[PDB]
């Protein structure tokens, strides 16, 4: 056994006020998320496919292959393709001694 | 977040320099 | 105030004293050359 | 406003003025006492009307470059006074 | 299909005399699709409403056309007769919870599928099923940002205008003292001319005279240094008042008549503001300035009537991009998303969700945003 | 007259000799007061109007990403191979992938240290991970590009079973939690490095 | 102008604004700070487990 803490686990704790059931958390030792390889799913998707996990929450990302296989609720954390740009120091680029 | 203006201390400084000038003038006169 | 203005004063003072010395000797040399 | 220690710059200006007068006197080969002090105290800041330095032919021309340090000091003093209020 | 009139998404315009609308092209030259939209002639109530055919287009029309093409759909766009999203309201026999506006129209059975900007709400989801949102964005604060101007009207000294008299008296006394020194070694006005010219450089001009000149030269720079310092201190100041930092702005927490700001109606923004019941005094002033439509609200804001306006940021950013006179303040708060209003018994949930996800993945959303919601900036 | 006027507007004029005017020009000299006041105001305004360009890409469809030849410094972008980013960019930017393959990295920490050193102009990864790394990066010199500029913005959600009688309550509970404002406390001390920069 | 721009700057680093200071939320070796022992301060810090 291990002591489990985190944001998703806190969300599960908050949802326990309504579900009011017992929750056991597992972990997949084969890969992380998996994909359709030889018509076989791995990771959380594979676990859910074989009825080994009725409810699954692992920050899984949403793609065009999981929607048909399984259904998911309204997302609560924003994600996507973002770009990181280093901050640029200020300068005197506007024309000095002119209107600026 | 303050702007202010020439406070009393500026008057103190100008009085000090005027007094110094007067003292120098008196010394030169008595020389 | 601190090392900033004191150091800039030391730099300018060394520069000006070296300049006046060199200009004195160079003016002497120039006068000698003109009055050969 | 400036010169936090206040006991070194006010004598530094005096000693540099004195050495300027001394080197001006040494440059004899106009009046040493009557002109050097006036020129030094009129070149430290540009707001001096009584300025007439025609006696120096070539020697004083290079002495005039101390006005660069003078104006740099004036600009630094003005900026510090403006920024420390 | 019933749709609400939102300028960034739906461009409701009257038709021509031939029953259709004009045909234009975008910046890229692609033909802009237009669909005849049925709705009331006059949006405001208390008027002879007529269901004349309009021609509305914009952002959601392309998505609706794509869904119709890929899902065997024949859409009939309709306009809201009330102009509001519709939430719970109290009428005679107030023990009845019946929706009005768009939600009531959908629940009445007249409407089947709704493609329009509608913020996801728990109360709406308890009765109306929602699909995946088109995008993800919150709501911000809109304020007017006019061109800053120099508000430094203190041409002379800010206060104690006697300093000019004091310096004039100092000039006079040093002049007469120089005259006395010359007498005790330069007759009528040469000394005062020199005293004026040393301060105002124009080239004008025994031992006591030397020290007098030294002290006057030392004093001369004092006035100009003080003036420069005062000017710099005055100039280091933001003339406009500080912009809104967000919901937690202290000036917003205390309502006042000088700074009036309010929502539009009982839409999702009102529900979001009501849910967090700690700002009791907020509704004591917000409910007193509610308007009819977002167009009227933004017109009033532009007319220097409302100091701030609260609505979904997707509209405020588009308006700020289009017109370079309004700016948006605050980073983000109460982030949410849009959705599609469908009944729970509708079997078109999985199809719509898959189609929307495929369109979003294939870059259709990016192209739509670039063509419609993303324009030149200021 | 012209020489005097242009030598009295500013005090840094050596060629100044105004002895011809006996009394008439002495009062004309008072324009130097306005001249020095204007000079002081100009200097103060110039000094005070230089206390200050953050993001300009505003998306992946800009010509800057697709035309690195228009700028002398070549662009150096980064993505993690064998992930969803390559699949996303192949179906929308077939041409950009050829230039993108020239710069590959095997870890997020490598991207972070390259950005700290400045070896990469920009980096692309998952929005949540990128925001977390930017927030918890020393120096606060790394940040994303505003909001709403995400190319393909999605979410995470919670996975369920097909036909399981739990979605109808899970979605309502999530919406109630996100409406009541129960996420601010989690955001404050769970994923928030600095979130303030200027 | 350059001298004024250089001079309008706080040479020392900004002081601690409180518990919610962002620099305190991220521990580092350059800025080390700690309590003394298991006294009431330690219990107060342990109680809020975030
Ligand atoms: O939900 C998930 O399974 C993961 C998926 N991850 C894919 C990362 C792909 P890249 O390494 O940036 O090319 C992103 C985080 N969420
Ligand atoms: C429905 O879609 C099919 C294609 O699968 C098409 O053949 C058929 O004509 C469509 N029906 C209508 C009424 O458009
Ligand atoms: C659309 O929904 C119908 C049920 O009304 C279903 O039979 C059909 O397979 C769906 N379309 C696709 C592409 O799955
Ligand atoms: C991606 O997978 C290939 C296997 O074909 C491997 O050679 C490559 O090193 C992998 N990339 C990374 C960054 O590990």
């Amino acid at each position: 056994k291990k002591c489990c803490k985190g944001f998703c686990i806190d969300i599960l704790k908050k949802l326990s006020r309504t579900v009011k059931f017992t929750y056991d958390l597992y972990l997949v030792t084969n890969g992380k998320h998996g994909k359709k390889v030889n018509n076989v799913w791995n990771g959380m998707i594979g676990e859910v496919v074989y009825q080994r996990a009725v409810m699954a929450v692992g920050s899984l990302t949403i793609n065009e292959e999981r929607s048909e296989v399984v259904d998911f609720s309204v997302p609560f954390v924003e994600t996507g393709i973002s770009v990181m740009v280093s901050r640029s120091n200020g300068t005197v680029s506007p024309s000095a001694f002119l209107e600026p | 977040v303050m702007s202010s203006q020439l406070d009393i201390d500026n008057m103190a400084g100008v009085f000090y320099m005027l007094a110094a000038a007067m003292a120098l003038s008196l010394i030169t006169f008595i020389w | 105030t601190f090392e900033n203005m004191a150091g800039v004063f030391m730099l300018v003072a060394g520069g000006i004293v070296a300049g006046i010395f060199l200009i004195f000797i160079e003016i002497a040399y120039k006068r000698h050359k003109d009055a050969r | 406003f400036s010169a936090s220690v206040w006991v070194m710059m006010f004598v530094m200006l005096l000693i540099v003025s004195a050495i300027a007068v001394f080197v001006f006197e040494y440059f004899s080969p106009s009046f040493t006492i009557g002109k050097a002090i006036w020129l030094l105290w009129g070149l430290v800041f540009n707001n001096s009307v009584p300025v007439q330095n025609p006696k120096g032919t070539t020697s004083k021309i290079m002495v005039s470059v101390w006005a660069f340090f003078a104006v740099i000091f004036l600009a630094s003093y003005t900026a510090n006074l403006a920024a420390f209020m | 299909i019933v749709t609400i009139h939102q300028e960034p998404f739906v461009y409701v315009k009257p038709t021509l005399s031939d029953g259709t609308c004009k045909e234009e092209f975008t910046v890229n030259g692609d033909p802009v699709k237009k669909v005849i939209c049925t709705g009331p002639n006059d949006t405001s109530p208390g008027s002879p409403r007529h269901t004349v055919p309009q021609c509305c287009y914009g952002f959601c029309i392309d998505l609706l056309i794509k869904l119709a093409r890929t899902m065997n759909f024949t859409y009939e766009v309709h306009l809201v007769a009330d102009g509001k999203f519709g939430t719970q309201e109290r009428v005679n026999n107030s023990n009845k919870k019946e929706w009005n506006g768009m939600m009531g129209e959908l629940l009445s059975g007249q409407a089947d599928m709704i493609v329009a900007p509608l913020t996801i709400n728990n109360e709406r989801a308890q009765y109306i099923e929602f699909s995946k949102p088109f995008k993800y964005q919150g709501l911000t604060i809109l304020v007017k940002k006019e061109i800053p101007r120099s508000t430094l009207d203190s041409f002379m000294q800010p206060f104690q205008s006697t300093l000019w008299l004091l310096v004039g008296l100092s000039v006079h006394v040093v002049a007469v003292m120089l005259y006395l020194l010359d007498r005790f070694s330069l007759t009528l006005s040469s000394a005062m001319w020199f005293s004026w010219g040393v301060l105002l450089n124009s080239g004008i001009g025994s031992f006591s005279a030397r020290i007098l000149g030294m002290v006057w030269a030392g004093f001369a720079m004092i006035i100009v240094a003080s003036y420069t310092a005062n000017l710099a201190a005055f100039l280091v100041l933001d003339r406009p008042e500080e912009r809104i930092t967000g919901i937690n702005d202290p000036r917003l927490r205390n309502p006042s008549d000088k700074f009036i700001y309010a929502t539009v109606k009982q839409s999702s923004v009102d529900i979001y503001f009501r849910r967090q019941v700690c700002l009791s005094t907020m509704y004591r002033h917000m409910e007193k300035h509610n308007y009819e439509s977002a167009a009227e609200a933004i017109q009033a804001v532009r007319d220097n009537k409302l100091h701030a306006f609260i609505w979904d940021s997707a509209v405020l950013e588009f308006e700020a991009s289009q017109k370079c006179d309004l700016v948006t303040t605050g980073e983000l708060f109460f982030r949410s998303g849009f959705g599609i209003g469908m009944r729970k018994d509708s079997p078109w949930k999985q199809n719509v969700s898959l189609s929307i996800l495929k369109s979003h993945e294939n870059g259709f959303m990016e192209d739509l945003d670039k063509t419609w919601v993303r324009y030149q900036e200021c | 007259a012209i020489w005097l006027l242009w030598g009295l507007v500013f005090n840094n004029s050596v060629p100044v000799q105004n002895p011809k005017g006996t009394t008439s020009k002495i009062m004309v000299s008072v324009w130097a007061f306005f001249a020095v006041i204007f000079l002081a105001s100009y200097t103060a305004n110039l000094a005070a109007f230089m206390i200050q360009f953050v993001d300009q890409v505003t998306g992946l469809s800009d010509k800057k990403f697709q035309r690195p030849h228009d700028y002398s410094p070549p662009f150096r972008f980064g993505t993690v191979p064998n992930g969803s980013t390559e699949r996303n960019i192949r179906n929308n930017y077939p041409y950009m992938h050829q230039y993108m393959t020239k710069f590959n990295q095997k870890g997020v920490e490598d991207a972070l240290v390259s950005l700290k050193t400045g070896k990469l102009d920009a980096f692309i990864y998952d929005a949540a991970v990128l925001n977390y790394k930017a927030g918890r990066d020393e120096g606060c010199k790394l940040v994303t590009i505003g909001s709403g500029y995400i190319f393909a913005t999605t979410g995470y959600g919670i996975a369920l079973q097909k036909g399981s009688p739990w979605k109808r309550q899970i979605d309502l509970a999530l919406l109630q939690f996100v409406g009541d404002g129960e996420m601010e406390e989690l955001e404050t001390c769970w994923l928030t490095g600095i979130c303030h920069n200027e």
